[PDB]
Parts: structure tokens; C-alpha cells; sequence
């Protein structure tokens, strides 16, 4: 069946995505899915109503807040999981706003 | 009302194995989801296999996950439902000590709850002890497999 | 900090068991491929949805994995249609019990 | 008062290579994003450099995000924006067809801006037309790099 167009996501979920396909192509460990999830983070970005700044201070706090060391029962760092907390961080949060 | 000891550790030994081998032994829908990669904790699954085959039968309730094996019996999937299902069928709990350590629990045997943060996909771990060691891994404060799990209660109900 | 997994609402918790699982099954990198359903793996327990509904989900992941989706890169942009998948009207549905 | 055409085909043929080899001709906070993986579609950005240097400043407006090079001009990085833009200081355009092909352009010269469906990162494509070829590549109905994208369509611009 058909795939929402991105347009039909609100500008919030734009920027979260634009930060977790982000996160995700800082982790991979895979120059193939860095390549995709980069082009994919651009495609949040043309969509993102958000001024250039918000994103580039975004990155920071990306590169910052990815240091932190996360765990579950499986022996890997979680890191598909932590994009996502990431994206929902308060220190993502004021960037929402231009 | 409670499983004796020896059944009860006799039966987690034949689940004590990584999840796939849990999945053939068990069949059915628990196969399945653990085939597909979907259930990977294997920790409540094993003890719903204890309890079926010790005469506490997992229930149909809708409080708690369940899918069927093989047997046609049914197996929790979730660890927090498997913690909040015990203390209903083997009522209160005997200890209840936070920050546990394994001197807290010399000289008793029985199921034990160690509960936590730090795991991500789980609240704590459901196994037996027998006064020296638990039938999988203990989750005492400084056992060796906590990973990023830091343990703040150990709950307990002694089995004969 | 990171925010706790229960401040998500369930609706978002399984979108992101659907992402997660979507990822796993389109990743090269076994290192991702493993971090991808153990993370997926936690969203699950933090769902309070029947078993079901994620076995049924699974199964319209992989149809909907089959869509070719394209941009001005050369890539197949298979992140970004992870999300789109998680958001589709197809897995809509197992959202409810 | 347009561009002239041959110094805006000049000025793209400066900036018709690829993303990061465009960073490194503008430099600033345009080569520092897209060195950082951040801005990927050099479209916006090229046009932006066209314009520039053909007599239209790219504004500090809300409307139309932008960075800096470093040559200290606003370029912008998305190309719904560029397109929003090109009627604000060239007018009402000449030329806008559905179903777009060479023939409605035959004998003309200027900037011509593909739009459709199926890039899930861009709206459209904004580019030259010489008459015969685009400055960089065509997307008319079936031109072979149009991929995914399909042209619904074309606006124009005539230049000198």
C-alpha cells in the first residue's frame, strides 16, 4: 500500500527526524547507510519550515549527547534507541523553534 | 499455593538456553515470534514455562501479554508483566530489600526478582535462587552481569 | 540527559517498534542489524499492545519494504522510507487492540 | 530588469560540479554544511550563486532561508524556497505548461524550473535552458535523469 508523503508529518516531527536519520548516519557503522540516512535527513531538512542555525546547533548537541552510554539485556550500546531519545530530548527542544 | 523447589528449578534448567533454543522447544506462536527476531527476552518466557508445568498455569488475562507454544499453554512475553503477575499467584512476597546483596538471601531458595535501572528493554529479571547461585545470572548489587543495569530491589518468595 | 521511555505516548512506541524493525531489516551492518532489534525489542516491552499486533505489523513491514522510493540522490533513501512506513495507513490499524 | 543569459550561463557553468566541489568554490557557512553532510542538494545553492552574480541579490528575508559564503552573499539550501523566489524579482513567467517537453521551449533561452512528483527531497529542479540542452540536466517528460521524479510541470523565464 502507498507511503505517507512527508508533508503530511507535523514541522515537530520533521525536525525529530531530521535529528534521528542524523543520529543514525553518525553511529552506522556502514558507509552505504551514512550515505542513505544523510540523503534522508535532507529530505526532512527541504521539508523543515526551521532556519539553517537550528539545524547546525542541532548537530552539536547530536555529537554531544551520542557520547552518552546507554544498555539493555542485549549485549550492543542501543544506539538505533538512543537516536530516538535524542530526537525527543530537552536539549533538542528549544531548537524546534525558530 | 507454591511450586515446590526441586520441580521448579528442574524445569528452568530445561529452558536455560539462549532464546532460539527456548523457541524449539517450546513451538508455536513463541517459536515463531522469537524465530522472526521479535521476542528476544527470553527471561519471561522461561519462567512462564516453570509455572505451567509447577501448577500455576499463566492465565488468560488481558493484564498480561501471552502467546501460546506448542502446548497449547501460554507464555508472557513482557518481564514487567511476568513481575506484576507473581505476587497474585504466590501472594506476598517474602523478602523485599532494595539495593540487594546475596548475603540478604543465604540459607533460602525460591524465585527471586531483581529490579532495576539502567536496562533499557527491561524493569529487572525474574529467575530462581537456591541460597548459593540463581539458574541463569543473579542481579545482585556487583554481580558480574549487570552491564548497565543497576540494581535497587530484590523481591522473594521461598519455595519447599 | 535523555528523556525515559515512558514519556512517550503508546502510539509513538510502536511507530518506533515499527522503525526500528524496518531498519533492522533493510541494514547491511550486522552490528546495526543487532542494535536495530534490540532496540526494537524495547520499544516492544514498553508497549502494552497484544502480541498480534506486531506479528501482523512485521508482515506489512516486509510488503511495504518492497516500494521503491527515490530523491535527487542516487541512493534508495531506505531510512528516511523506515519512518514513512511506520507512519503509513497499512500499519495504522495494529495501533489499536 | 533580468539577468543577462550568456553571464548566467557563465556563472552556472562555474557551479555545475558537484555538492562538496560547490562548497569549496562559496566556502563559509555553505561549504561548512555541506562538509558537515548537512546540505546535499546543490540545486537552491547553484542558482542562488547565478543570480548573485547576474545583478539579483539573494535577500536577508523570513521567507527564503539562507546562509552565508564566504564572500559574505545569502545562498539558499532549500528549492522550494529558490522556487517561491524567482517571481518575486523576475516577474510573472513567460511560459508554464503541464505535461512538459522541449516543444513549448523551442527558440527560447533562459531559467526554466521542472516541478512534479516522486523526489522525496525536492519539489523540483531549477535550472538554464539554452534552447536545446539545460545548463545542468533537463527534466522534461522522459529525460533519462529524472529517476523517480516525474515532471507535472514546466515554468520559464525568458533571459535578454
Amino acid at each position: 500500500q502507498t507511503l505517507p508523503d512527508i508533508s503530511t508529518f507535523s514541522q515537530q516531527q520533521i525536525f525529530e527526524n531530521w535529528v534521528q536519520n542524523r543520529c543514525i548516519g553518525k553511529i552506522a557503522d556502514s558507509k552505504s547507510l551514512k550515505e542513505d540516512a544523510d540523503a534522508s535527513a535532507a529530505a526532512w531538512l527541504e521539508a523543515s519550515n526551521l532556519p539553517a542555525e537550528n539545524f547546525e546547533k542541532a548537530d552539536e548537541v547530536i555529537v554531544s549527547l551520542l557520547k552518552q552510554k546507554v544498555g539493555g539485556t542485549e549485549p550492543g550500546h542501543y544506539q538505533i534507541l538512543k537516536c530516538t531519545l535524542i530526537a525527543n530530548s530537552d536539549a533538542i527542544r528549544p531548537l524546534k523553534s525558530s | 499455593m507454591r511450586p515446590a523447589f526441586g520441580a521448579a528449578w528442574n524445569r528452568f534448567k530445561e529452558v536455560n538456553v539462549n532464546v532460539e533454543q527456548v523457541g524449539k522447544l517450546l513451538g508455536g506462536k513463541v517459536q515463531h515470534n522469537i524465530d522472526a527476531g521479535i521476542f528476544k527476552n527470553a527471561c519471561p518466557i522461561r519462567m512462564s514455562y516453570v509455572l505451567n508445568y509447577c501448577g500455576i498455569p499463566v492465565p488468560s488475562n488481558s493484564k498480561y501479554a501471552t502467546v501460546t507454544g506448542s502446548d497449547k499453554k501460554r507464555y508472557m512475553f513482557r518481564v514487567k508483566d511476568m513481575i506484576a503477575f507473581l505476587p497474585t499467584v504466590l501472594g506476598k512476597a517474602d523478602i523485599s530489600v532494595s539495593s540487594p546483596t546475596p548475603a540478604q538471601f543465604a540459607g533460602k531458595q525460591g524465585i527471586i526478582i531483581f529490579t532495576g535501572h539502567g536496562w533499557l528493554d527491561a524493569t529487572g529479571h525474574v529467575t530462581l535462587w537456591n541460597g548459593n547461585i540463581c539458574s541463569d545470572d543473579c542481579h545482585f548489587l556487583g554481580s558480574p552481569g549487570n552491564g548497565s543495569f543497576i540494581p535497587t530491589n530484590a523481591t522473594f518468595w521461598s519455595l519447599k
